């Protein structure tokens, strides 16, 4: 029906610019005040930038001001957000959004990750254990996204929690993937973690073994 | 500008409860306050414009209320559909500004984090870099607060946190909390702590190493 598709994002080096798009269907484009609002990975909401029907008024975040240009093509049912000198600190999901009264439509999202970072595989670190025990691995300094850890090669699912990547302050990912188990068990049973980074064709199967020290 | 401050951060519900959500803002803002609704990994959408008015093809089960500075939204018979994170937004100056969010979620007993600390494996400790990893699991709420200490100096600035979605199963959330340090200064220190406040704690609680100790 009403709909706004979006594309552009990916990633960015820090300095570098992108151009998102945003296209409109399902109602007069031209008729509307349209916008673009941020989520940082893990948090709330942040209006960026709008512009008028006409593009007669343009409104800016202070944290976007003179960095992001919004403009719009009416004929083509378009909007768009040229975002230069990205920092990392611009790392988020990026929305389209129509306004009436309030925000009333919003395209799909699109993520833009600033980092310096080529592609490298991760480095795999145990975290070693010592009625339940728990342990895990340390996926380590990896880009870009995503890496996949199974345990016992798909055959313990139960108690497994792998987290969510962050975005380390190096441009590096890094998360952990931890299960736990019966104690009485690690006398007797393996558990290992099997780590496939795909991008850089890296993969790694690590035993985790019960540590004292 | 005009600061959105929502309450509670969490609220636990059942499904077929009735659900009120809390928005004030910093100064009047009359009714120009919409809300909206946010799932994992999808946009917001909106449910309720001018206080109290429901957008086209959102369910009757919605409704708010209020003016000025005090606002809420209510559920009047949770469905398994409406767990997720609530936002509120005011519309009567520019910049237009959001609160923080309100996450309903499914309600289960408290649930007192199992607390573990991993030292640095010697693997990582050869590169040159320490990483120590405090997990807090199966634990509900989801409100925790993780303290690094470290020759018991309160660190800061120095840690990330990661958080599960809460899990299908047993409606738990887990939290990784991970301190990292040069290996100079992680040989620098004898005494690693992550100490762990939660609802389903009296008081804090504080797993600890000492480093080259067993």
């Amino acid at each position: 029906e009403v709909q706004l598709v979006q594309s552009g994002g990916g990633l960015v080096k820090p300095g570098g610019s992108l151009r998102l798009s945003c296209a409109a269907s399902g109602f007069t484009f031209s008729s509307y005040s349209m916008n673009w609002v941020r989520q940082a990975p893990g948090k709330g909401l942040e209006w960026v930038s709008s512009i008028s029907s006409s593009s007669s008024y343009i409104y800016y975040a202070d944290s976007v001001k003179g960095r992001f240009t919004i403009s719009r093509d009416n004929a083509k049912n378009s909007l768009y957000l040229q975002m230069n000198s990205l920092r990392a600190e611009d790392t988020a999901v990026y929305y389209c959004a129509r306004v009436t009264d309030a925000f009333d439509i919003w395209g799909q999202g699109t993520m833009v990750t600033v980092s310096s970072a080529s592609t490298k595989g991760p480095s795999v670190f145990p975290l070693a254990p010592s009625g339940t025990a728990a342990l895990g691995c340390l996926v380590k300094d990896y880009f870009p996204e995503p890496v996949t850890v199974s345990w016992n090669s798909g055959a313990l699912t139960s108690g497994v929690h792998t987290f969510p990547a962050v975005l380390q302050s190096s441009g590096l990912y890094s998360l952990s993937s931890v299960v736990t188990v019966p104690s009485s068990s690690l006398g007797t049973q393996t558990y290992i973690c099997n780590v496939n980074h795909k991008p850089s064709n890296t993969k790694v199967d690590k035993r985790v073994e019960p540590k004292s020290c | 500008d005009i600061q959105m401050t929502q309450s509670p951060s969490s609220v636990s519900a059942s499904i077929g409860d009735r659900v009120t959500i809390t928005c004030r803002a910093s100064q009047g803002i009359d009714n120009w306050l919409g809300w909206y609704q946010q799932k994992p990994g999808k946009a917001p959408k909106l449910l309720i414009y001018d206080a109290s008015n429901l957008d086209t093809g959102v369910p009757s089960r919605f409704s708010g209320s209020g003016s000025g500075t005090y606002f809420t939204l209510t559920i009047s018979s949770l469905q398994a559909e409406d767990f997720a994170v609530y936002f509120c937004q005011q519309a009567k100056a520019f910049p237009p500004t959001f609160g923080g969010g309100t996450k309903v979620d499914i309600k289960r007993t408290v649930a007192a984090p199992s607390v573990f600390i991993f030292p640095p494996s010697d693997e990582q400790l050869k590169s040159g870099t320490a990483s120590v990893v405090c997990l807090l699991n199966n634990f509900y709420p989801r409100e925790a607060k993780v303290q690094w200490k470290v020759d018991n100096a309160l660190q800061s600035g120095n840690s990330q946190e990661s958080v599960t979605e809460q899990d299908s199963k047993d409606s738990t959330y887990s939290l990784s909390s991970t301190l990292t340090l040069s290996k100079a200064d992680y040989e620098k220190h004898k005494v690693y702590a992550c100490e762990v406040t939660h609802q389903g704690l009296s008081s804090p609680v504080t797993k600890s190493f000492n480093r080259g100790e067993c």
